[PDB]
RNA sequence: CAGGCCUUGACAUGCUAGGGAACCCGGGUGAAAGCCUGGGGUGCCCCGCGAGGGGAGCCCUAGCACAGGUGCUGCAUGGCCGUCGUCAGCUCGUGCCGUGAGGUGUUGGGUUAAGUCCCGCAACGAGCGCAACCCCCGCCGUUAGUUGCCAGCGGUUCGGCCGGGCACUCUAACGGGACUGCCCGCGAAAGCGGGAGGAAGGAGGGGACGACGUCUGGUCAGCAUGGCCCUUACGGCCUGGGCGACACACGUGCUACAAUGCCCACUACAAAGCGAUGCCACCCGGCAACGGGGAGCUAAUCGCAAAAAGGUGGGCCCAGUUCGGAUUGGGGUCUGCAACCCGACCCCAUGAAGCCGGAAUCGCUAGUAAUCGCGGAUCAGCCAUGCCGCGGUGAAUACG
């Protein structure tokens, strides 16, 4: 039960609490950021390949 | 006239105008012994002074922002250490030996990911 | 106390209580056995009864295999019991000067 | 101690306010 | 508990149910899976069963329960002990 | 598993991002969707054509996709019937003004992209793994890289124990940032399974 | 005579903000300077691994840099080479008054 | 998991027809899903003053291909990760030695954090690693001067507030700076010890960075993917329950057992972040959680904001207590359709165990440990005492 799942994520729900996000890139319901609407397994496949403006490897 | 040194420590910048007079020392809009008030490190952010007599001799205007007030106070002896050495050049020899004149390099260690801290590290049964 | 793992795998409360009748050869040193955990699990070839031990002297990890799974239960006795004999006589050898 | 709610230092080891942690 | 700003919720299905009960001459066994509404007061009396996810419980209300929700008298957990 | 991506290792030092544009944070996710989905149909479509990189820029409700390829005739067409196609399936998604530009690549055998590429191919075709991978080593190197090293993993020609294969000549240092090394993927897709093939193209320091 | 602008790449930015007060600094007439203000980071910090291995993470940032200027002297004159004004495409430009 | 339901199906590309396009507001039954419905107007290009005919941009009804599966296999796999290990190792080319596996190099003497470098040598070179190139911090400079700053001057309604300025702090981009470069001494050399200068000294502190490979390591449940298995069901929708159970057992943590402490009142000193159905100043109501007003801020401007430890003053007087705050009764707040199972917080009352912990065992070498608070991601809310970060205060010891 995956697919239907990530169309029923679209899908507008009859209360406003049963909406939740996935990942617009797998699926993924958990550990999905807001700002990139990705989870942070492709946040990071993304990033690496330098297809996310800006996202830089962050070291200090 | 006036004199001035720049005086950092840790997260505190500490800005000190050495004029000449009695000795008076206020830092930030209060006086030294009422900014620093029940602390026991504070004679030391005035200890370069001490080193080349210029106890009394000196007024002190000093600002004070960042950290807290130990890194504060830390900051103010190299401030007033900086001021006395554009006052008077020669004042460098019997005041770097003292070490007075360097800048404390020592700063948070920054909290890395799979430990607690800097290196405190989670505890684990091996067994 | 004594903790029994099966991995992917379910077993009877009797399979248990053979699984500490047999780990309870290790009481023939007379050295606490701390807190010692069993996992038994299934391989494509056949199971694995793995073990880890603490004891005043020292840690015993072993790991035992056979299609037969008690006999991998015994092979992991046998060779828990060389590492226990080992750590509870090792350091008479260098007693002579 | 910190696990106490009716203490100002219990308020602050949550991050709540009330009576015994005014704001 | 509940805000008293917002009323004594019940799930207005199951409301109904009890009213045309009340303005008939009641009593008819009410199933339901409102474990969320509250019993008021015109609840008190009948036997309503309550959804636990398996069964329906036939749960009697009295007057001493009524500042209460029907899930507190089905409960969904069976456990006996252990030994 | 153990090697940091030697492109995202290298991203504002030797690498620069394949989309170039700020937004803000009600902005980002959605532009970043858009600029996914345009990758998504033209790297299916532009395929044959040598695909090696696809560039993107946003400024204001539009946006320049830049194409770099091997094959130029292939997106281009005939006199731009092919490329001008493209432009409306694309401002169709777009819903903008979706500028479509293309660059040829100086040389398709030192782009590591396409070398994993004709690897894979070559793969998928049942060619010898160990031979075709020396082979890349030896275009890309006669190419004039200065280092180049191919690997290959998976079940290679049928083997039920995968097996990773990998050949290498000259130079190919993954801890200098100052060293130029392009890296590219591709997936051969076989009866028995799918294979890795990851190419590494050693262009210099700077 | 406000002008702020707003990229992802500090280098970019710099040079747009050079060919503004440069711009109009000539075209009459006072201009002052790019000043920096503070950047704002904008931290990820994930899993490397895609199944467990909590203790392995990498970090990303997006730094969002930030440039002042302010043509003191308008002139109108100036209002009019800066509408074509060849700005990057990493950056966004607001202008106030 | 239980029950109630749907059969080209929640979703893709199709081909063929009925209606009509598409759509929008409702009616009934039901827990809901579903089932049953009741209304109402499709451009185009079309013969159109005319019934009438399409077709196709889109849905609804029937088919048949197909979809769908978080069903199995990580022992068929790609990808990514963990680990030994930031350990200094692992190899190749040619030559030499050996019937051959293989050796040599890579060993050796010295040196280094290092297969680091030096010298030697049937070896001579090369690659992957080491280091360096990159980020943060520490000193200084240049460019900048607001929303940041205030040295002096003028006002100052008592606020850098205004005038004024970019000095200073700062902020943030670009530079310089450290190389055993200089000196003394040992040394064949590489280096080692000591000295000065210097903000910094011998990798300056921390980061990013992880060789050939190993663990038939981890993940078919993030994704991909071979093969096998299900097809009114192993697919799909709903409502409710469960994932929170509790004779027990282990791992990680939080709060403690008190006087270097606890409580109350007053008063200081940060950093990094976040913030337009967001962050909320300030006023009013409430003991309070919170509620009602309401300004400001697309935010170096407004706000979260108070930092806490600390400092000042006062109480407690060694008691299971003014230690500790578990457990439970009662009363409220807020989110959310809904807090029974199963939310957080506030208030009254209750006030447990615990008097420093057996066998055993973990972390840490300096701004570290210890201790103190602050922020963020996820997020309606929150079961966070978790995690990733941030600064405050700031040790002990290393013979070996
Ligand atoms: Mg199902
Ligand atoms: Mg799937
Ligand atoms: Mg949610
Ligand atoms: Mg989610
Ligand atoms: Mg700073
Ligand atoms: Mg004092
Ligand atoms: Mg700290
Ligand atoms: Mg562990
Ligand atoms: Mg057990
Ligand atoms: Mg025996
Ligand atoms: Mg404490
Ligand atoms: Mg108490
Ligand atoms: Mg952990
Ligand atoms: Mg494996
Ligand atoms: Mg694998
Ligand atoms: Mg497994
Ligand atoms: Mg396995
Ligand atoms: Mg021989
Ligand atoms: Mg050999
Ligand atoms: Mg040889
Ligand atoms: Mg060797
Ligand atoms: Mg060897
Ligand atoms: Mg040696
Ligand atoms: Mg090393
Ligand atoms: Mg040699
Ligand atoms: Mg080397
Ligand atoms: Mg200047
Ligand atoms: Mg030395
Ligand atoms: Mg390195
Ligand atoms: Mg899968
Ligand atoms: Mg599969
Ligand atoms: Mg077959
Ligand atoms: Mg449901
Ligand atoms: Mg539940
Ligand atoms: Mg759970
Ligand atoms: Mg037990
Ligand atoms: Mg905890
Ligand atoms: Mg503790
Ligand atoms: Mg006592
Ligand atoms: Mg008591
Ligand atoms: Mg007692
Ligand atoms: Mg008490
Ligand atoms: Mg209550
Ligand atoms: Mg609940
Ligand atoms: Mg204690
Ligand atoms: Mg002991
Ligand atoms: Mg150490
Ligand atoms: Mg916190
Ligand atoms: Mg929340
Ligand atoms: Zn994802």
């Amino acid at each position: 039960a995956r697919k239907a799942l990530i169309e029923k994520a679209k899908r507008t729900p009859k209360f406003k609490v049963r909406a939740y996000t996935r990942c617009v890139r797998c699926g993924r319901a958990r550990s999905v950021y807001r700002f990139f609407g990705l989870c942070r397994i492709c946040l990071r496949e993304l990033a690496h390949k330098g297809q996310l403006p800006g996202v830089r490897k962050a070291s200090w | 006239e006036q004199y001035y040194g720049t005086g950092r420590r840790k997260e505190a910048v500490a800005r000190v105008f050495l004029r000449p007079g009695n000795g008076k020392v206020t830092v930030n809009g209060q006086d030294f012994n009422e900014y620093f008030q029940g602390l026991v490190r504070a004679v030391a952010a005035l200890e370069p002074l001490r080193a080349v007599d210029a106890l009394g001799h000196f007024d002190a205007y000093i600002t004070v922002r960042g950290g807290g007030k130990s890194g504060q106070i830390d900051a103010i002896k190299l401030g007033i250490a900086r001021a006395l050495v554009q006052y008077n050049p020669d004042y460098r020899a019997k005041l770097k030996p003292l070490g007075f004149l360097t800048r404390d390099a020592r700063v948070v260690e920054r909290k890395k990911y799979g430990k607690h801290k800097a290196r405190r590290a989670p505890q684990y049964s091996k067994r | 106390t004594m903790n029994i793992t099966s991995k992917q795998m379910e077993i009877t409360p009797a399979i248990r209580q053979h699984v500490a009748d047999r780990l309870a050869k290790l009481e023939k040193w007379q050295t606490h056995l701390i807190n010692p955990h069993i996992i038994l699990s299934k391989e494509p070839q056949g199971f694995v009864a793995d073990a880890t031990i603490n004891t005043p002297n020292g840690v015993l990890v072993a790991s035992g295999k056979h299609e037969d799974m008690y006999t991998a239960i015994n092979e992991l006795i046998n060779k828990l019991e060389r590492q226990l004999n080992k750590l509870q006589h090792k350091g008479e050898a260098r007693r002579a000067a | 101690g910190k696990g106490d709610r009716r203490t100002r230092r219990g308020k602050i080891w949550r991050g709540t306010y009330g009576k015994y942690r005014p704001r | 508990p509940r805000s008293l700003k917002k009323g004594v919720f019940v799930d207005d299905h199951l409301l109904e149910k009890v009213l045309e009960l009340n303005a008939k001459g009641e009593k008819r066994l009410i199933k339901t899976w409102s474990r969320r509404s509250t019993i008021v007061p015109e609840m008190v009396g009948h036997t309503i069963a309550v959804y636990n996810g398996k069964q329906h419980v036939p749960v009697y209300i009295t007057e001493n329960m009524v500042g209460h929700k029907l899930g507190e008298f089905a409960p969904t957990r069976t456990y006996r002990g252990h030994g | 598993g153990n090697k940091i991506h030697p492109i995202g290792f290298r991203l504002g030092i030797t690498r620069d991002w394949e989309s170039r544009w700020y937004a803000g944070k009600k902005q980002y996710r959605h532009l970043l969707l858009e600029d996914q989905r345009i990758r998504g149909l033209l790297e299916k479509e532009l395929y044959s054509a040598g695909l090696a990189r696809v560039d993107i820029e946003r400024a204001a409700d539009n946006v320049a996709v830049t194409v770099h390829v091997a094959k130029p005739g292939v997106v281009i067409g005939r006199g731009g019937e092919r490329i001008r196609v493209l432009r409306e399936e694309l401002a169709k998604l777009t819903g903008k003004n979706v500028a479509l530009n293309v660059q040829e690549v100086q040389n398709p055998n030192l782009s590591a992209p396409l070398v994993a590429q004709r690897v894979a191919e070559q793969i998928e075709r049942r060619f010898a793994v160990r031979r075709a991978i020396k082979q890349a080593v030896q275009r890309v190197m006669e190419s004039g890289a200065k280092g180049a090293k191919v690997i290959v993993s998976g079940r290679i020609g049928g083997a039920e124990q995968a097996r990773t294969e990998w050949a290498a000549q000259g130079r190919v240092p993954l801890h200098t940032l100052r060293a130029n090394i392009d890296y590219g993927f591709a997936l051969a897709r076989t009866t028995y399974g799918v294979l890795g093939v990851k190419a590494y193209i050693f262009l210099g320091e700077v | 005579i406000r002008i702020k602008l707003r990229g992802f790449d500090h280098k970019t930015l710099d040079a747009s903000a050079q060919k503004i007060v440069e711009a109009a600094r000539r075209s009459g007439a006072q201009v002052s300077g790019p000043i920096p203000l503070p950047t704002r980071v904008r931290r990820f910090t994930v899993i490397r691994g895609p199944f467990k291995h909590k203790d392995s993470r990498e970090h990303f940032e997006l730094r969002t840099h930030n440039r002042l200027v302010d043509i003191i002297n308008p002139n109108r004159k100036t209002i009019e080479q800066l509408m074509t004004l060849d700005l990057p495409t990493g950056v966004e430009i607001e202008i106030k008054t």
